């Protein structure tokens, strides 16, 4: 589906839960893809705040 | 050059067992738990 | 992605079933019982009643022998059909889902005599690694041990001709386990931490269970500092051991120098040990490695401690932590003589120059005992 935003949304969440899951990689990794999603849409300053 | 004049007269496990492994003793489980109760009181 | 014939489970139930404490036991029985019901294996069946003497159900004996014949007679007309009409591959295939159903209901010999007239007829590699793989299964299924020394060298040998990745991925956790079934701990946790990260082989076991035979064989095998950086730091292992306290606890005790959590979770780990089926003759052999592991951490940073010292620490009294240190020393694994009288353990760690001169010693006695016999061989 087109809706990056909830996209962006997500992927911030699954970073946020391996972080909590001491998957340091792993949430790099979902953190870029959620930056480089980001970097492709209007992005809140809820949203690039919880980005940032 | 075989030596002749003297005669040349289940547990096939592959890893090498030291002596340690023969003895014969209760689990840890128990002797720690042993250690604990009477350590407790 | 490999199939889950033969289940491992199985091997697991029935091994418990085997121990004594568990012989008793109803709810391995309900599940093993529950796994041969849904897999109809008779010949197993009956193979699991001769060994623990068990009362034979004559009805479901003869459906699972007559749905077996049947099913047989199925593959066996399948068989003729793809000969007939066919190409060899659906002959082939027709004879690996033979293979595959004669290891599925508990045939041994019958799955090997299969898989090997498969092999002999099979041509391409990757079903030759598949049906290598399928022979490596029955052989952890069954413990044989020459069995799978000789599938793990075909298998070596097929990668090395062509190996794809997935494939030489999941025979190092095959390997991996062997080496922790022939107590080769040290082979076994470089495997598992090079498998680790890429774990696929779910067939064997749940990522958990692996896991945790991660754990324990990087904790026997690795020195402090590979265990910190490739254990304690890593990503996916303490991901997983999130959901897994009692191993993390386990893990980080000895890690952090807190040994009487560290001895409690190691009862825990050799009660746990105990009941595995691949675990079970190194059980002792683990923990009395984990404990000169424990003494001589403690004892790399203290030239002379107290008894009292230890048994505070360990949480345990003075005369078990005397005995095993008087043990240990005696057999020549921990670096310390004790002072009964003083109660004081003083270390006796060899200096870099008596050790290096202790090696050299060694060494070169080896190399001029060799070099006596070679110069007694060739000079007549």
């Amino acid at each position: 589906m087109d809706d990056k935003a909830l996209l962006v949304e997500v992927q911030l969440l699954e970073s946020k839960t391996y972080h909590a899951l001491s998957n340091l990689p792993k949430a790099r990794a979902a953190l870029t893809s959620a930056r480089t999603t980001a970097n492709a849409i209007y992005c809140p300053p809820k949203l690039q705040a919880t980005l940032d | 050059d075989e030596f002749e004049e003297f005669p040349a007269e289940e547990d096939a496990h592959v890893w090498e067992d030291n002596w340690d492994d023969d003895n014969v003793e209760d689990d840890f489980s128990n002797q720690l738990r042993a250690e604990l109760e009477k350590h407790g009181y | 992605g490999l199939p889950k014939n033969p289940d491992l489970r199985i091997a697991q139930l029935r091994f418990l079933l085997s121990l004594p404490e568990h012989r008793g036991d109803a709810a391995v029985r309900d599940e093993l019982m529950a796994a041969v019901r849904d897999n109809n294996m008779a010949p197993y069946y009956e193979a699991l009643c001769k060994s623990l003497d068990w009362q034979i159900d004559v009805d479901l004996l003869n459906k699972m022998k007559k749905a077996n014949e049947d099913e047989l007679k199925r593959l066996d007309e399948e068989l003729e059909d793809a000969e007939k009409n066919l190409g060899e591959s659906e002959i082939r295939d027709a004879m690996m889902a033979k293979a595959e159903y004669l290891c599925r209901i508990g045939d041994k010999e019958g799955a090997l005599t299969a898989f090997r007239k498969t092999y002999d007829k099979t041509v391409a590699l990757g079903h030759r690694l598949d049906i290598v793989f399928y022979l490596l299964r029955i052989g952890l299924f069954y413990m044989d041990n020459d069995l799978i020394t000789r599938n793990t060298e075909k298998a070596k040998s097929l990668i090395e001709e062509g190996g794809d990745w997935d494939r030489r991925n999941r025979l190092k956790v095959y390997q991996g386990l062997y080496c922790v079934a022939i107590r080769d701990f040290k082979q076994a946790a470089e495997l598992f931490l090079d498998t680790v990260s890429t774990f696929t082989s779910y067939e064997l076991m749940d990522y958990k269970t692996f896991v945790t035979y991660t754990v324990y064989v990087s904790m026997i095998a690795l020195e402090r500092p590979d265990l910190r950086e490739k254990v304690i730091k890593g990503a996916e292992i303490l991901e997983v051991l999130h959901s897994l306290p009692a191993v993390r606890q386990y893990l980080f005790s000895l890690y952090e120098c807190r040994y009487s959590v560290f001895f409690q979770s190691l009862a825990v780990v050799e009660q746990e040990m105990k009941k595995d089926w691949l675990f079970a003759p190194h059980y002792r052999y683990y923990v009395r490695e984990m404990r000169i592991h424990a003494y001589s951490q403690l004892l790399e940073s203290y030239r002379s401690l107290t008894l009292g010292y230890m048994a505070e620490a360990f949480g345990v009294g003075v005369e078990f932590i005397d005995q095993e240190l008087s043990r240990f020393i005696a057999a020549g694994r921990l670096h310390c003589k004790i002072d009964k009288v003083n109660e004081i353990v003083e270390t006796n760690r060899p200096d870099s120059k008596n050790w290096q001169y202790q090696e050299t010693i060694k060494k070169g006695d080896l190399l001029l005992n060799r070099v006596q016999k070679l110069s007694r061989v060739i000079n007549m």
